[PDB]
């Protein structure tokens, strides 16, 4: 049986760690809401 | 229960100790998370009970106490912030320029950041602080690394 606890406000934080790339991906979405790579 | 706007952890005791299964957003009295986190189960906010109101397994979204409220969209150009809330660890912004999921039905923002599954439901923000979608439904690429979609609902 699941419960929720607060973890913060929702705010943009200037000089946060900038990271990760920007890939363009061909994907399909099935009826179970799972994405897959088209190839 | 606590209805203050903000980001929350989704906890269960049904397993060993207390386990973080996901994350969500409280806005305008409605709690927003991903369907695979709760499976549409009711939630507790202290002594308050939260009852599912809307949900769609294909969108992998669900809302509690009212209709989906978050209607902000990636502009297609700007960097975003993932407000990650990992299990056992403090909330932490991570700035990134999102990639693209190309599908037969149109193009979706994507973020290339790998976090634990229990981070699912963490929101993604624009520069004005508005939630443009939730993290936790995506794909594993040639490498072995994870890429989440930017998943956004419709506000009626
Ligand atoms: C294999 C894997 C890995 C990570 C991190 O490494 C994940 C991180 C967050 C969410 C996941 N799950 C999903 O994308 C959806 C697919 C279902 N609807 C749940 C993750 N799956």
């Amino acid at each position: 049986d699941m419960y929720i606890e607060r973890a913060g406000d929702i705010t943009w934080e200037k000089d946060a760690e900038v990271t990760g790339n920007s890939p363009r991906l061909d994907v399909a979405l099935d009826e179970s809401g799972d994405f897959s790579l088209v190839e | 229960g606590e209805t203050t706007d903000g980001v929350y952890r989704v906890m269960t005791r049904r397993l060993l100790g207390s386990t973080q299964v996901g994350v969500g957003v409280m806005q305008e009295g409605v709690f927003h998370t991903m369907w695979h986190v709760t499976k549409g189960a009711a939630l507790r906010s202290g002594e308050g009970r939260l009852d599912p109101y809307w949900g769609d397994v294909k969108q992998d979204l669900v809302s509690y106490c009212g209709p989906w409220k978050l209607d902000a969209a990636w502009d297609g150009l700007s960097e975003v912030q993932l407000l990650a809330v990992p299990p056992g660890e403090r909330a932490k912004n991570i700035q990134t320029l999102p990639g693209i999921f190309k599908t037969k039905d149109g193009d979706i923002g994507a973020v290339a950041l790998d976090y634990p599954a229990g981070t699912s439901g963490s929101p993604i923000l624009d520069k004005c602080g508005r939630v443009i979608g939730l993290y936790g439904n995506g794909v594993v690429i040639k490498n072995g690394s994870y890429v989440s979609a930017i998943t956004q609902g419709k506000r009626e």
